[PDB]
């Protein structure tokens, strides 16, 4: 018996999930030439 | 406590110390007066910033001629 | 008029010292 | 039992990050300053502002990246995405610089709500309000510098761009064209931060080497209760020995931890108060008597004068580049330079 | 009961209103000889040619300075590293011309300033203490160190130490920036950190602990009052200041052991501070900061500034106009 | 255009998935509350 | 001490990983393609390395218009094609 | 003038130095 | 000049030989704890 | 008249409301649901 | 008339003087250069 | 559960992030930024 | 080990505005010569 | 120098007036115990 | 600034009679 979403599960995937997709945005970019 | 005589007329004025309305009284009445003048604050602001611009309207020196 | 520069502080120091001295005196005074 | 007592029981429940009426204007603007920081840094240029490339999608790196201010062209404006000058397209809206704006008024909002946050953690609580009295420092360097500031100058186009290198930039600026290092407020910011930071080391240092011995390990953390009752050191034996090192000592706690408030916020104010100044040009930038007697005297040096020449360097060398709508073009030899440099 | 016996205790003895000890035994005079030659030297020496060209700064108060644009100016470009004392210059006049009086005061001063650091672990072991003290004063030490005597020798003169005024400090900063792009180099980053971080968290425990004074007083006296030299009861409570702040962020990132808040307090500006002087220390070998110039080029090979770029405009107008008659080759290579 | 898609296709199975993996724990925690 | 669910518990926790393993990947896909197929460069308005500059232009294309800025971009962006 | 001034100011600190550490308030305990 | 530098090396070596001799003389013992 | 800015501000105070509104009237429906017990 | 009952008495203790001249002393020293300019 | 021992999260976790982070550095000196 | 010669020491209202006059009446008098 | 003459009151007075307020109030705090 | 000197001397003393007639010492019959 715990909750599953709570505020607290709301807060971290604010940040979490556009951290990540931020992160692979800005893998693909190290490949990028001129 | 000395009294005077232009105490004894204002008197009433200082006798409602602690009086309230019960529970919410007008506030929901003010509520609607700050909403409204707050838009109003922002048009004021919106216009001397010029992201309002309204015809007639020329936020320049050259409106006292 | 081409009065003296000097006469300004030397007023106001003359003025504020002695005063500065009696006042102090007169409140330790009144405090005990 | 009406509904705002409802809600009001919602918003103070404890859970594990508080939320709290404050919590309604801080916590969109927190994010949403924070996300338009991220975002623009990650992949929104300042070509059209600025002359400049400022994300990773155009090849920065961490130091170099930036929100950058609005074009200078823009003056004052709000830069409100439905406003005149973006008309409503977000495309446009972040090529003009309106992510600048947005950032800096949601973060502005996100300051006060994190002010009323500790307002209203403290009154739930029962403690005093000095935490968010103290915050007052932070707020007054941001109102002045990223508001105030620019507000005096010409347009935002002057205020500091969101970015490590761009505040770098930001403040060579500041000594090049204001002299911001001859201003006493700034000397007393700069003593209100430095002494800030010897006052956290040597309080730290001093209890960690007061201690009492409490356990009988050689790690001295596990011997601390929170709800002992006793200090943890010895405010005597830290009291004779700085009174003997340093000839002066604190014999009082609750003015040490006072005056710890009391330095970093102060000089804070202060400097806050002398960017105010300079919003409107009222520099320090000279000693009118140090001027009449070296314009006289061509044997007269000091590091005063010496520093003005480093001044004059800066803005004849920076100008053109970083103010480009003004269309400076100096030929080389307007340029001041000393010997073969 | 011996003469020498009696001077040791005397020397080491606890009793004395401020502690000699034997590193006070060199503290104390090298530092009066320090104060002493800077306090005179700052209200009357006559201008130093810095820069070695017959060009003399004038820095004291009696030859047009004021308490910001005054200082004692360093010692000739033309001496270099060499030791220059008093006998051996022909006399004083031409010792002050060459700028003597900063070779004096900058080694009596890391003198004395490194037996202040040892005078602080010996009083700790008279007393009883733990002895770390010292250690969080090796930071701002490592750091005058840095400034008046480490960057000289990498760089090859003391004419290129800091200035011993306000006006010439900043001289040295805006000079540091041109040659050393300081800002970019991340030593300098982190000596940031820990200034900015330690001012406030100098302001955050001052808040929280006076936040958390328990009431022992009346609304007409300090609360100060309410603590008394020596109490053994704690004058706050922690858990209220803990259960404020980690409701103001979150439980697990706020302190409730005092003993690692205290710890915490110690390191995090020290730790700082030491990373700064390792700053100035290392680019005094000139490994500067880093350097992204025309770093960003377009498809075409245009470049495409970014604030590097202009970052390096204004460092170059820096650099060709510092020391702007001491140059005769095109590469100012220290 | 169809670049969008491209994009969101992740995100949509991610949230796809989490949902099915999830759903008979969410509404234990659902119907508790009254 | 809240009620939540610890932390520590959660990423240990066997059907954490298996909803974790296909999300985090997926949003860093997504990313990914949002730069590759370009999009991001649209969106934004970020140019790309062949279109700071017309070819024989070395002029930065500096708005200089409050309320004509959106047509200035927009003109500097027609003299690419 | 001024060079008075500036060296009067500072010699006051030296001498107020000189009573804060040798005519402190004792610190007392308890 | 030379009366000056021999006056200095004198003044020199007298502080650093009570530096060097007072810690050679039983320094360890010289705490409140345990004195050897 | 009826300026364009003048729409764009209608556009923003409309924005700024269904914002607003949206929030609190997902808050008193939370706030109803899960209440303290007392 | 009754003497007024809110009167109080004031203190500076020996330690806030120190303090105390040290700031007028040392804000004196910095903006004095200002002063003469 | 609690089925995956910590120390593995943190392990893998770790070179996670070691592993990006490397490449940002990698491109440091490739394409877009490189000075080439 | 206190000094037994220690006096307190006393100005009344009456002589702090006595004294307050002459410096006064002093300053009046001597500032023109002052500024001459 | 060329100076501001008025800087000498300003700073004579900049000092004594908020000194002799402290004393002022410490010598009458001393004569209370 | 000479005449303001003089006149604030003098606007001092008016304020001195004030005080030492209204607010002096009261006399009373020990
Ligand atoms: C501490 C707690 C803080 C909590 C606060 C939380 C933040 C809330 C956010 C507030 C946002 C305020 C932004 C106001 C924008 C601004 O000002 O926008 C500026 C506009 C005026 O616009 C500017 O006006 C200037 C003068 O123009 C005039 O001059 C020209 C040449 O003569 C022409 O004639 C032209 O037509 C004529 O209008 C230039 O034209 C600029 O380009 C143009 O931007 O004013 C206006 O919007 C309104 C200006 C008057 C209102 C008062 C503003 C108060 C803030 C200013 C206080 C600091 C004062 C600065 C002094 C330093
Ligand atoms: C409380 C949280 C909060 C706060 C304080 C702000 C504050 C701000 N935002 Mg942000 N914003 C928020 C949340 C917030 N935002 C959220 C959740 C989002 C995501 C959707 C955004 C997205 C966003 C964008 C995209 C932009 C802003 C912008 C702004 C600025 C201008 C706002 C404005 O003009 O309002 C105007 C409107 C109001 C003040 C509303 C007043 C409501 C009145 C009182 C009621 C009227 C009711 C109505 C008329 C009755 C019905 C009518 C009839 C049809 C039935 C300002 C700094 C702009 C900015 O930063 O500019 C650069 C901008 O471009 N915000
Ligand atoms: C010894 C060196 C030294 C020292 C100690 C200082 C100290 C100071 N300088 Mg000075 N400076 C110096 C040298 C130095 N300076 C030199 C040589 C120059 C060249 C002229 C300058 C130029 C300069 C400029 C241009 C400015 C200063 C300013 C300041 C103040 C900054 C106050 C502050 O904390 O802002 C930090 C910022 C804030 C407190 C604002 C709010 C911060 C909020 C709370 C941020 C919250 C972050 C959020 C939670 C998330 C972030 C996450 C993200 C990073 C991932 C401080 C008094 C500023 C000043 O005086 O301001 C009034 C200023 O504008 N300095
Ligand atoms: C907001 C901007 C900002 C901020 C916060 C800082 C912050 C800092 N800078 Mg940077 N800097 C900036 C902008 C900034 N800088 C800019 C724009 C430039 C280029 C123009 C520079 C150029 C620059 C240089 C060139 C240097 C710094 C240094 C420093 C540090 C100075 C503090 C220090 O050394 O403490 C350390 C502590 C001390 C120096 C104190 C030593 C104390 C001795 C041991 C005792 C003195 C006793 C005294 C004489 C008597 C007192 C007793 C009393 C009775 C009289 C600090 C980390 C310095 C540094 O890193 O030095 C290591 C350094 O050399 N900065
Ligand atoms: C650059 C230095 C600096 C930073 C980064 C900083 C940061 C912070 N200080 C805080 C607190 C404090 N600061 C204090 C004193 C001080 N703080 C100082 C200097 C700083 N303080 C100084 C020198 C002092 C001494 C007086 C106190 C006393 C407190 C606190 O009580 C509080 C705390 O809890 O700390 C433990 C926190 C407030 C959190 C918050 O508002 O969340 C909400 C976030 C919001 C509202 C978003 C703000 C958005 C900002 C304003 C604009 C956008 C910024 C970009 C996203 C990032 C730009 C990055 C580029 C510039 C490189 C935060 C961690
Ligand atoms: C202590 C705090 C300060 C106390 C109050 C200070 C003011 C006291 C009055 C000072 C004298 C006022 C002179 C006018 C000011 C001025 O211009 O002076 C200024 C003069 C100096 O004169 C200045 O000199 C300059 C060149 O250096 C230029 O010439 C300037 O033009 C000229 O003003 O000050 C004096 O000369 C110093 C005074 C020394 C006098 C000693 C001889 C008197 C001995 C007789 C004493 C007998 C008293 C008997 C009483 C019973
Ligand atoms: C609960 C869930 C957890 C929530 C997650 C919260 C995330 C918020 C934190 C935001 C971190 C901001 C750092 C982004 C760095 C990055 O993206 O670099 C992204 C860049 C990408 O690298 C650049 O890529 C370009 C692509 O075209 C070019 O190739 C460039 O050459 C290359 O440099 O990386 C770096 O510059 C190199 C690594 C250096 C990383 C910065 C070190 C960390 C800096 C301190 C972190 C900031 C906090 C300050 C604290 C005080
Ligand atoms: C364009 C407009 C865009 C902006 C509009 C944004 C609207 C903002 C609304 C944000 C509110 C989200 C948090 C609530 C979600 C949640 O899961 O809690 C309510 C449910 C959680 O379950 C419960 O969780 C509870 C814990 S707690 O309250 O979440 O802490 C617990 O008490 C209970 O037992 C458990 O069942
Ligand atoms: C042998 C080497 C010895 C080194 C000699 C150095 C002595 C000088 C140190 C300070 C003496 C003056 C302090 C007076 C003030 C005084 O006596 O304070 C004494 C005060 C005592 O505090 P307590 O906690 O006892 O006070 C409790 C209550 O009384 C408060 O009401 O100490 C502090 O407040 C500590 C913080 C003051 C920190 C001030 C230090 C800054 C001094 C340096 C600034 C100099 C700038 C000068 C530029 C020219
Ligand atoms: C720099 C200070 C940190 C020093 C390290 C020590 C901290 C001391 C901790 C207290 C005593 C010891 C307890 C040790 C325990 C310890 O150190 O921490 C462990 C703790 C995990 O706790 P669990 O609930 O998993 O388990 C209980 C723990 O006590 C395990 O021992 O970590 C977290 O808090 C993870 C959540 C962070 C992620 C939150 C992201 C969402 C935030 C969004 C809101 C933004 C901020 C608020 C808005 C302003
Ligand atoms: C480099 C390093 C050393 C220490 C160790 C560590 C592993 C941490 C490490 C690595 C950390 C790294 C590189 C961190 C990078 C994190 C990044 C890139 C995270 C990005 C998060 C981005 C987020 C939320 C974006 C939120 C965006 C929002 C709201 C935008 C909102 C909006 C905007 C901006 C305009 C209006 C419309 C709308 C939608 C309202
Ligand atoms: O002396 Mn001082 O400053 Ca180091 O670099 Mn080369 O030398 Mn001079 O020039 Mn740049
Ligand atoms: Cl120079
Ligand atoms: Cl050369
Ligand atoms: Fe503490």
């Amino acid at each position: 018996s715990y909750p599953i979403f709570t505020v607290r599960w709301v807060a971290v995937h604010t940040l979490a999930v556009p951290t990540i997709f931020f992160l692979g945005a800005i893998a693909a970019m190290q490949f990028i030439q001129r | 406590a000395r009294r005077t005589w232009l105490g004894d007329i204002l008197r009433p004025l200082n006798s409602e110390y602690g009086k309230v309305a019960p529970g919410w009284g007008t506030t929901p009445l003010m509520a609607v007066f700050m909403g409204l003048f707050l838009v109003f604050l922002l048009i004021i602001l919106e216009i001397y910033n010029s992201t309002l611009i309204l015809d007639g309207v020329n936020v320049s020196w050259k409106a006292l001629g | 008029m081409e009065v003296n520069q000097l006469g300004l502080i030397a007023t106001a120091l003359f003025v504020l010292v002695p005063s500065v001295f009696l006042i102090i005196l007169y409140v330790q005074t009144e405090s005990q | 039992r009406g509904w705002f007592d409802i809600l009001d029981d919602w918003l103070k429940r404890d859970r594990f990050v508080f939320v709290g009426w404050s919590g309604i204007l801080l916590f969109p603007c927190a994010y949403l300053a924070l996300g338009g920081w991220l975002t623009g840094t990650t992949f929104v240029t300042s070509w059209y502002t600025h002359g400049l490339a400022s994300s990773y999608l155009e090849g920065c790196n961490f130091l170099t990246v930036a929100v950058s201010t609005p074009a200078n062209s823009m003056g004052h404006s709000l830069l409100l995405l439905w406003g005149p000058e973006a008309q409503g397209d977000f495309t446009r809206w972040c090529q003009l610089g309106g992510l600048w704006t947005f950032i800096a008024l949601h973060g502005a909002f996100g300051l006060i709500g994190f002010m009323l946050r500790q307002f209203e953690i403290a009154r739930l609580v029962g403690v005093r309000p000095y935490n968010a009295i103290a915050f007052s420092a932070p707020i007054a360097v941001f109102v002045s510098v990223f508001l105030i500031y620019p507000l005096g100058q010409s347009s935002w186009f002057f205020a500091p761009s969101f970015g490590v290198a761009a505040i770098f930039r930001f403040l060579l600026f500041f000594q090049g064209f204001h002299n911001w290092t001859l201003n006493p407020f700034h000397m007393m910011g700069v003593a209100g931060v430095l002494g800030g930071a010897l006052l956290c080391a040597i309080h730290g240092a001093t209890v960690e080497n007061t201690l009492f011995q409490d356990g009988e390990g050689a790690s001295t953390f596990r011997a601390f209760n929170p709800t002992q009752a006793e200090e943890t050191y010895s405010m005597v034996t830290a009291n004779r020995f700085w009174s003997q090192i340093f000839g002066i000592a604190f014999s009082n706690k609750r003015w040490l931890h006072f005056f710890m408030l009391f330095v970093p916020v102060t000089g804070l104010w202060m400097s806050a108060i002398g960017v105010v100044g300079l919003a409107l040009n009222l520099r320090s930038y000279d000693f009118i008597s140090q001027e009449i007697r070296a314009a006289e005297d061509p044997e007269f040096e000091t590091f005063y004068t010496k520093n003005l020449l480093l001044n004059e360097g800066i803005r004849a060398w920076m100008a053109p580049q970083d103010q480009p709508h003004e269309n400076f073009v100096f030929p080389e030899e307007v340029l001041p330079r000393g010997n073969a440099l | 009961a011996n003469l020498w016996e009696r001077f040791c205790n005397w020397v080491t003895s606890t009793d004395n209103r401020l502690y000699v000890g034997w590193f006070g035994v060199i503290m104390i005079p090298t530092l009066l000889a320090a104060t002493i030659c800077f306090v005179i030297a700052f209200i009357a020496a006559p201008p130093v040619d810095i820069d070695g060209i017959r060009e003399p700064v004038s820095g004291s108060l009696l030859y047009g300075n004021n308490i910001i644009t005054g200082a004692v100016v360093p010692s000739s470009n033309a001496i270099g590293l060499h030791f220059y004392p008093i006998w051996e210059a022909a006399s004083l006049d031409e010792w002050l011309y060459n700028g003597g009086p900063y070779q004096l005061i900058i080694f009596h001063f890391l003198l004395g300033a490194s037996c202040y650091m040892g005078r602080q672990w010996e009083l700790s072991y008279r007393l009883g203490m733990r002895p770390w003290i010292c250690v969080a004063y090796s930071a701002p030490l490592a750091s005058a160190f840095a400034v008046f005597l480490i960057y000289p020798i990498g760089q090859g003169s003391f004419s290129d130490g800091m200035p011993l005024g306000i006006s010439g400090t900043f001289n040295f900063m805006i000079v540091f920036q041109a040659e050393h792009n300081i800002l970019m180099h991340p030593f300098h980053q982190l000596g940031v950190a820990g200034v900015f971080g330690g001012a406030l968290f100098c302001a955050m425990h001052g808040s929280l602990v006076t936040s958390s004074l328990i009431r022992e007083t009346t609304e007409t006296e300090s609360a100060n009052y309410g603590y008394k030299f020596g109490q053994e009861e704690e004058t706050y409570n922690i858990v209220a200041a803990h259960g404020y702040f980690g409701r103001l962020i979150f439980q697990y990132a706020s302190f409730n052991n005092s003993r690692s808040l205290h710890f915490f307090l110690a390191a995090w500006p020290v730790v700082g501070v030491w990373f700064t002087a390792l700053g100035i220390s290392t680019m005094a070998f000139n490994l500067n900061g880093f350097n992204f110039n025309h770093s960003v080029i377009d498809a075409k090979g245009n470049v495409i500034n970014t604030w590097a770029d202009i970052i390096n405009r204004a460092n170059l107008g820096m650099e060709v106009m510092h020391e702007r008659n001491a140059h005769n080759f095109p590469l100012d290579l220290a | 255009d169809w670049r969008v898609l491209v994009v969101l296709l992740p995100v949509l199975l991610a949230a796809g998935w989490a949902v099915r993996n999830i759903l008979p724990y969410a509404v234990k925690q659902v119907q508790k509350l009254l | 001490t809240t009620g939540e669910r610890p932390f520590s518990d959660i990423i240990t926790s066997v059907r954490y990983w298996v909803i974790h393993s296909i999300t985090i990947p997926a949003l860093f896909i997504a990313g990914w393609l949002f730069v590759s197929t370009g999009l991001a460069y649209d969106v934004f308005g970020t140019p790309r390395p062949d279109s700071y500059y017309a070819q024989e232009q070395r002029s930065i294309p500096l708005v200089t218009d409050r309320f004509e800025a959106k047509q200035q971009v927009e003109t500097f962006l027609e003299q690419l094609k | 003038m001024e060079t008075i001034t500036y060296v009067f100011i500072f010699a006051c600190i030296i001498a107020l130095f000189f009573f804060a550490i040798f005519f402190r308030e004792p610190p007392r305990i308890t | 000049m030379e009366t000056l530098k021999i006056t200095v090396y004198i003044v020199v070596t007298f502080f650093v030989l009570l530096f060097v001799f007072g810690f050679l003389s039983g320094d360890p013992a010289r705490n409140p704890k345990r004195k050897d | 008249t009826i300026t364009p800015s003048l729409k764009g501000f209608f556009i923003g105070l409309l924005s700024g409301a269904v914002v607003l509104g949206l929030t609190f009237a997902v808050l008193i429906a939370i706030s109803q649901i899960d209440k303290v017990q007392r | 008339m009754e003497p007024n009952p809110n009167r109080q008495p004031v203190e500076l203790n020996r330690t806030s003087l120190y303090l105390g001249l040290l700031l007028i002393l040392v804000l004196a020293l910095l903006f004095s250069s200002y002063f003469f300019n | 559960g609690g089925r995956i021992p910590l120390w593995i999260v943190a392990t893998v976790a770790g070179m996670g992030v070691i592993v990006i982070v490397g490449l940002f550095f990698y491109g440091a000196y490739a394409g877009l930024g490189s000075s080439l």
